[PDB]
This record gives structure tokens, sequence and C-alpha cells, in this order.
């Protein structure tokens, strides 16, 4: 979709959530 | 325990 | 969700939840992936051997939430259904295989802060992300234990699991149409979905676009959070063509 996925407290202002660095560094 | 909702949306 | 933390607010703007008019309970989790759509597994609605079979005039849908059980005025929307359509070869009497629904909104809600549209995978995205180790992650306000129920939206990131793993973990016939994932018992950390979460979204993050994708949707499990069991879940992409004929054929 269009604008999908990207949440407005958190990619919209770059802003990481608690965490999603675990998911992205799981992505070997 | 759900808290009750406006009656306009039943 | 069993060994999982507090979710922040507007952490999972697409986080729908699925509630039963009367008497007013939780049914399931649910997922928005457009302003007038709503994504569910089949099981929430329909499933015989228990006598379930809502309609669109059981349910509500309630979107931008985070409190499980207070009215979040100004806050979350709640919605009525026009009507639901689950995939004609959903199968109820085996395996659950093919476990989605899809359910078209009254009138399209408006997006916020807290309430904003998670996206479908496409083949590409679908084929380098849905990987065994790597980690989705899964929300909602189901039970805290298999034995009560969190106050706020619960969420927990687990690891794909390999087929032959998931395969060889139970008794039942696994599809491609699923997938399963948790860790493996000697793997330290636990956590899974439970009951109440079923219908929710396993989503992803791509590190190409940085979007939030739902590749899977909670399914079924044995137990919550049991050692040597794993949470299965309807493969999301394998299902997409349902998905895409129903939206264009019905609005
Ligand atoms: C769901 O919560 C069904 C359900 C789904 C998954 C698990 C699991 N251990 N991963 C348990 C129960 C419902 O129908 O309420």
């Amino acid at each position: 979709e269009a604008d999908c996925g990207l949440r407005p407290l958190f990619e919209k202002k770059s802003l990481e959530d608690k965490t999603e660095r675990e998911l992205l560094e799981s992505y070997i | 325990d759900f808290e009750e909702i406006p009656e306009e949306y039943l | 969700i069993v060994e999982g933390s507090d979710a922040e607010i507007g952490m999972s703007p697409w986080q729908v939840m699925l509630f039963r008019k009367s008497p007013q309970e939780l049914l399931c989790g649910a997922s928005l992936i457009s302003d007038r759509w709503v994504l569910t597994a089949a099981h929430c609605l329909l499933y015989p051997p228990w006598d379930k079979n809502f309609t669109e005039n059981d349910l509500l849908v309630r979107i931008g939430k985070h409190s499980r059980t207070r009215y979040e005025r100004n806050i979350e929307k709640i919605s009525m259904l026009e009507k639901i359509y689950i995939h004609p070869r959903y199968n109820w009497r085996e395996n659950l295989d093919r476990d989605i629904a899809l359910m078209k909104l009254k009138k399209p809600v408006a997006f916020s802060d807290y309430i904003h549209p998670v996206c479908l995978p496409d083949r590409e995205t679908a084929a380098s992300l849905l990987q065994a180790g790597y980690k989705g992650r899964v929300t909602g306000w189901g039970n805290l234990k298999e034995t009560g129920q969190p106050s706020v939206l619960q969420v927990v990131n687990l690891p794909i699991v390999e087929r032959p793993v998931c395969k060889d973990s139970t008794r039942i016939r696994i599809t491609d149409n699923m997938f399963c994932a948790g860790y493996k018992p000697d793997e330290g950390k636990r956590g899974d979905a439970c009951e109440g979460d079923s219908g929710g979204p396993f989503v992803m993050k791509s590190p190409f676009n940085n979007r939030w994708y739902q590749m899977g949707i909670v399914s079924w499990g044995e137990g919550c959070d049991r050692d040597g069991k794993y949470g299965f879940y309807t493969h999301v992409f394998r299902l997409k063509k349902w998905i895409q004929k129903v939206i264009d054929q019905f609005g």
C-alpha cells in the first residue's frame, strides 16, 4: 500500500521502538 | 472486566 | 502473549481487536491493511466443532487501542462490519489449513498517530525475509499464561523455525500455507501467542525499505509456550492471490 508500514510515532519521526533492533539483528 | 462502550455502536 | 512485554504506544498501529457485542468480550486479534479492510484468522469467526459461526452483526472492530478493557475515548475507533469473507477452502475439519478471513468495514476509518495500516508482502520481500532464524513480532491482548489477561497490548519477538522442526513437533499435518515460530527448548529464551491472540499479526520489518510487513496470522498451537512446541501461523503471501481477488472484486 502507499504509506503502509511506516508508523507515525516511529518511522515517520525517525524514532526506533525498544526492541526492533533485535529483529534487524537477526536478518543475517 | 470490559468498560462500557458507547451505546451508539451497539 | 506469554513472556512478552508491554507494547509502547503507537508501536502496532495496525493491531485490531475483534470484539463481541453480547456478551461484551475479546474474541481475537486482527490487523488493518487499508482504510476499509481488516485481516484475521477464519477460525475466529467459524469453527463448527465448537458451534462457532459469527456473522457481521455479532461483532465490532476496535482500532487504535492500547488498553485491553478500557474504552479509550478520543483515541480508539469502533467500526461495524459490512461483510465477512472466509477463504472457500478453509480446512476446519482437519488442520486449520488456509486459516484466513477478510472483513470489510461499513465506512473507512481515518488514520491517526495510533491507527495506520501494515503492508502485505510481495514475492521478493517474502522470499528474502521468511527464513529460519529471522525474527518476527507478534502482538495481542491474549492470555499471559496457558493456565490472567494483560492490562495493555503485549509484544514478543520470535524466530521463524525450520519446516522439519515444525513438522517433527506435532502429529498434525502441516501444509505449505503455514509456518511455525518460537525458540527451541535449548535456546534459553521463550515466548509465544496464546488464547485471545489468534487472528493477530506476525510482522517483520524490511531492512531494504524500513516498512513493516505482515508475514503471518496467529493461527494455532498446542498449549502456550510449551517446550518443544511452536506457534503456527497462516502464510499470508501464499494466500495473497485470494486477498487481492476479494478486494478488487468487492471494494
Ligand atoms: C487463539 O489465540 C488461538 C491460539 C493460537 C495460537 C496459540 C499458540 N500457542 N501459538 C494458542 C491459541 C484463539 O482462537 O483464541
